[PDB]
């Protein structure tokens, strides 16, 4: 008897952890270079000095994992290095139970190779892997504490329930029906969050001096400072001087990493040598490429666009109480004013007699997934659902992606 | 108050079957109203009154098929056109059964049944 | 020939100026708003294809073909007629 | 105030058009033989095409990975490299690979070998030997067309593209309170010191 | 003035009203609570 | 009250059914803060729809009370549509497409009196002359 291991293979962090364990941990699925061919992986990059060129290498090429040479050297760092992670350690993968994500549109022969490898070359006894959409009705098993929002004003798992999981690559609009997302209704919106930290590259290289290879410093000030609108674009505009902020630049010989302040509040004068970067229309004209794609000149169709086409597709009979559950999860949602901003769209958009009850995540958004996927893990339906190592002998090995995971089992 | 009952037999974490597609994409069918631009021909009539011949036996047209929009002219062609369609008959010696395949020839294209047994004397691999 | 040229990335190619694929087609799979064969008439667009092919195909080595019109031409009508002899249906 | 009577001549005048006008200053001629080339061989199906290899473009992290986009967008859309590079205009593994993991293996310490032999285990060593692109994989032929059809693009939206209203910003800073379009390539500027920036960096016609 | 229908009104209305107390009489204690059946969702529906 | 998303007059569904036109109720398609809702309207109020000069985009205000249609204005949302013209743009209604509100006013006696004495009704070129006096007292 052992505790599942869950493990949320990120394409940029990576969160995963014993069951028992009450936080995940991270790990920067990346291999990277600077320069001077040094090569830095993983928590590593988080300790580079020579920011200005560090060049990232990843698996998942275009979302889809696809190099597995750098996924099982980063496998084999997170999962058997004790030091760093708090002591734990997966010591040789026989008789481990685990509960992995991936992409929630996959190809069957990168699913297979998926399943495959993870179940001879590590050798778990049984396997569980899914889009965390599929984890997401579970959250019902536990006392979640999530806060939610509704448009209109100022038996372990929800049988109606849409989740929006914007992460790195993609924002995906994925409509579970009693635990089976409605694959055929599934739409994905290319916006992400490599989409946002890229325009955030153009935008300051435009506005100041060329920023196009500052990845990490870039990534900070994304981290430190982006939000949308509260109500639209044209009442931030309005009152950019007021809400105008400036980010100071990581100077290598006190700070790697750079820092936003607050130009109104008090605080502490900054040495003559540093270079400051103010930042006025930019804190809320990129975020708003999610609803107005036209104002970064993209000819696809926007968040509210591909919400609302996903709620068509549905059924009309059940589309309603999706309506009413719809959650949303991942790292981009954590940005301030997009779920209050997302919901206020989308009752404006709804007829009249629906509501909308959005729930989204306190914290960090992006941790949400490991928490529900683990809670699920620790349920009756993991164990009645989980395919054990001897079944999968038992089976070739397109069987298992073909029927108890993938896509191809449905479609 | 069907569709509840339909939405009971949706898949509910399980191993369910394709089946559920077809369903799915009823619903989506539901999307929009179809822009249908020009009506496809029916009937059996040409328009100076005459009856049309069948493509496939010369006969002239008595019936019109209202699913395809392919006209008739007897029971075997009606037949044979199903057979077209169909292509795995579904009765679960199976492989021996008349299977029409579309060859493409010089300016167009022919049905052959890869179960048609050849002439005597055909080689082997032929 | 002068068909449009499929837009890039259809699940069918144009084989003989019609849709066709190796694989048995999964319109189920595939499909999100299918017309009808009816709408289509594809099935149609195939089974006349078909006939007149086998009207005019390259099965039967050609010899002989009525000639596209006081040209003696007319004379030889008969004599063509003549070179064979007539069989039964 | 007003004219009550007017003179007009019959054969410029209709309610149809009303129209009125005005180191050497003089208008620019491009020398474009490419363009005067089109021109005489001759939103749109090539600006829908640039906007989204502009938009591919900028989804990608590292730089060095640039001039790689035209292969992974012919392979995602369909449409031919050449087309894509010539119309168009914009803006991986090695045994050192294997070096630099071997370099890598110094953070890992624990795992244990063993041996065995059979054919499973070369397909095994043949999966963690591919060094093949996502290129690769689209390519291949084991990927159906259905498949790759349905996974790329039925997620994608097809009957709405636009249902939020339309917002047209300055093309330097974004302003709305002012919009004029410039006289050289139409693009929508909002003040002076922006058609000053628009005149010496921006403008696309020169 | 004479031909008023306020009685025509009033009879639509009490007919409406007694069917809506069947209803609710067969639903039970009503709730405004998140949706998790479409029975429920239905009939709160039908109710408003 | 909201702003016009669709407009689309129906016909009888017989030609005999009416005279001349013929034209049946029009759907109309409001969107407000909280929501959208189709209207299906008397060609009476489609004929008001027609003297108000109501286009797509427009935001507009009916009341049930009377059959009165007003036009507000054009949606602050296409507010950017043309860079130069002439249009009063106005922000989204807030609240509900269809609001009830119970209005109390306080009107004195020599209101109504002056109500009766010198309406303010009539669209005729008498009328309009009649408005154009000055309201001189009489008893
Ligand atoms: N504090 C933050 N502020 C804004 N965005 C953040 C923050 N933290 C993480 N993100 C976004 O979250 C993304 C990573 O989310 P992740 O859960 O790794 O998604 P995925 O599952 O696609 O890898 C990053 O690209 C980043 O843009
Ligand atoms: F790993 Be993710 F959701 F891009
Ligand atoms: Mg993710
Ligand atoms: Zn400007
Ligand atoms: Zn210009």
């Amino acid at each position: 008897e052992t505790p599942p291991i869950v493990i949320d293979n990120g394409s940029y962090e990576i969160k995963f952890g014993p069951s028992t364990n009450k936080k995940p941990f991270r790990a920067l699925n990346a291999l990277a270079k600077d320069k001077f061919g040094t090569s830095y992986l993983s928590n590593h990059i988080k300790n580079i000095k020579d920011i200005s060129s560090i060049t990232f290498r990843r698996p998942h090429e275009l979302g889809q994992l696809t190099l597995w040479e750098l996924e099982s050297c980063i496998w084999d760092y997170c999962l058997f290095n004790p030091s760093e992670f708090d002591g734990f350690d997966l010591k040789e993968g026989k008789g481990h139970h685990l509960v992995a994500s991936e992409s929630c549109m996959t190809l069957p022969e990168l699913s297979k190779h998926a399943d495959q490898v993870i179940f001879e070359e590590y050798e778990f006894d049984s396997l569980f892997k899914s889009p965390v959409a599929v984890f997401v009705p579970f959250t019902k098993s536990y006392k979640g504490e999530m806060r939610t929002i509704s448009g209109k004003d100022e038996s372990d798992y929800h049988d109606f329930q849409l989740v929006i999981d914007s992460g790195f690559n993609c924002t995906w609009i994925i409509p579970v029906l009693k635990g089976i997302p409605y694959y055929k209704a599934v739409k994905k919106l290319d916006i992400g969050g490599r989409f946002l930290t890229g325009l955030l590259k153009e935008t300051l290289s435009f506005r100041h001096y060329n920023m196009m290879d500052e990845t990490i410093l870039v990534n900070n000030i994304k981290e430190q400072c982006l939000f949308v609108s509260p109500v639209s674009y044209f009442d931030s505009f309005k009152t950019k001087d007021k809400h105008a902020l400036e980010y100071v630049l990581p100077d290598f010989q006190t700070s790697f990493l750079g820092y936003v302040r607050n130009p109104r509040k008090e605080n502490v004068p900054l040495p003559e040598d540093a270079q400051i970067i103010t930042l006025t229309d930019e804190l809320f004209t990129i975020p708003e490429t999610f609803f107005h794609p036209e104002i970064s000149q993209i000819t696809k169709p926007g968040i509210v666009e591909a919400i609302l086409e996903s709620l068509s597709m549905l059924p009309e009979i059940v589309r309603p109480l999706m309506v009413g559950n719809i959650v949303c999860t991942g790292g981009n949602f954590n940005l301030p004013n997009f779920a209050q901003r997302l919901a206020a769209e989308l009752q404006r958009q709804l007829p009249t007699d629906w509501t909308c009850h959005v729930s989204v995540p306190e914290g960090d958004c992006a941790l949400f997934g490991w928490e529900v996927m683990s809670q699920f893990a620790k349920t009756d339906s993991y164990r009645k659902a989980r395919v054990t190592r001897e079944e999968y002998y038992e089976h070739g090995p397109d069987w298992c992606t073909k029927h108890r995971f993938g896509y191809q089992n449905w479609i | 108050s069907l569709d509840l009952s339909a939405l009971a037999n949706f898949p509910s974490f399980g191993e369910y079957d394709k089946k559920i597609v077809h369903q799915i994409n009823t619903e989506i069918n539901k999307d929009l109203e179809i822009k249908i631009k020009t009506q496809p021909p029916t009937g059996v009539f040409l328009a100076n009154g005459i009856r049309k011949k069948c493509l496939i036996t010369n006969k002239e047209c008595q019936y019109f098929d209202p699913r395809t929009g392919v006209p008739y002219s007897d029971v075997e062609a009606y037949k044979i056109i199903q057979r077209i369609q169909d292509p795995i008959s579904k009765e679960e010696d199976s492989d021996d059964q008349v299977r029409f395949k579309w060859f493409g020839f010089k300016n167009g294209g022919i049905y052959l049944d890869l179960s048609q047994r050849p002439a005597k004397g055909v080689p082997e691999g032929f | 020939a002068s068909r449009a040229k499929l837009a890039t990335n259809r699940p069918f190619e144009i084989v003989a100026g019609l849709p066709a694929s190796v694989e048995l087609p999964n319109y189920n799979s595939s499909l999100t708003h299918p017309q009808s064969i009816k709408n289509s008439g594809v099935l149609y667009d195939s089974l006349v294809s078909s006939r007149r092919t086998w009207v005019q195909g390259e099965m039967f080595e050609l010899y002989w073909r009525r000639p596209k019109k006081e040209s003696p031409t007319s004379g030889t009508i008969p004599l063509i007629r003549d070179k064979m002899q007539k069989m039964c249906d | 105030m007003k004219a009550l009577v007017e003179e007009i001549d019959k054969k410029t005048y209709n309610p149809d058009i009303y129209f009125t006008s005005l180191s050497r200053p003089v208008k620019r001629i491009n020398y474009s033989l490419a363009d005067l080339e089109a021109r005489l061989y001759t939103y749109t199906q090539q600006e829908i095409l640039q906007s989204d290899r502009r938009f591919m473009e900028l989804n990608t992290e590292n730089f060095s990975d640039l001039p790689n986009v035209p292969t992974l967008l012919s392979d995602l859309t369909g449409v031919p490299r050449d087309r894509i590079e010539s119309t168009t205009k914009p803006i991986v593994l090695k045994p050192e690979t294997l070096r630099e993991i071997q370099l890598s293996y110094k953070s890992t310490k624990l795992p244990k070998p063993k041996r065995k032999n059979t054919n499973r285990i070369v397909a095994l060593k043949k999966v963690l030997s591919s060094k093949r692109n996502l290129h690769s994989f689209l390519d291949s032929a084991l990927l159906n067309l259905m498949d790759k059809n349905v996974i790329y693009h039925n997620v994608y939206n097809k009957r709405y593209f636009k249902v939020l209203p339309l917002i047209t910003t300055c093309s330097i800073c974004g302003g709305y309170d002012s919009i004029s379009s410039c006289v050289n390539c139409g693009n929508k500027i909002c003040s002076v010191s922006c058609f000053k920036l628009h005149n010496e960096t921006r403008c696309r016609n020169r | 003035s004479k031909l008023t229908c306020v009685k025509n009104f009033v009879e639509e209305v009490n007919k409406l009203r007694e069917t809506n107390k069947q209803l609710q009489e067969e639903f039970g204690e009503a709730s405004f609570l998140n949706f998790q059946d479409a029975n429920q969702y239905f009939k709160y529906s039908n109710k408003q | 009250e909201g702003e016009v998303t669709e407009l689309t007059p129906e016909d009888a569904e017989n030609p005999l059914g009416g005279y001349g036109k013929t034209i049946s109720h029009v759907i109309v398609g409001l969107k407000s803060a909280k929501g959208t809702k189709t209207l299906r309207l008397d060609p009476t109020i489609y004929e008001s729809i027609q003297r108000e000069k109501v286009s797509i985009g427009d935001v507009i205000y009916i009341e049930a009370n009377t059959g009165a249609v007003k036009r507000v204005g054009r949606s602050d949302a296409y507010a950017t549509e043309f860079d130069l013209e002439t249009e009063e743009y106005v922000p989204l209604p807030k609240g509900e497409v269809h609001k009830k509100k119970e209005i109390v006013q306080d009107v004195t006696l020599h209101d109504l009196d002056v109500a009766n004495a010198r309406p303010q009704g009539g669209q005729d070129v008498i009328s309009m002359m009649g408005q154009l006096l000055k309201p001189k007292k009489t008893e």
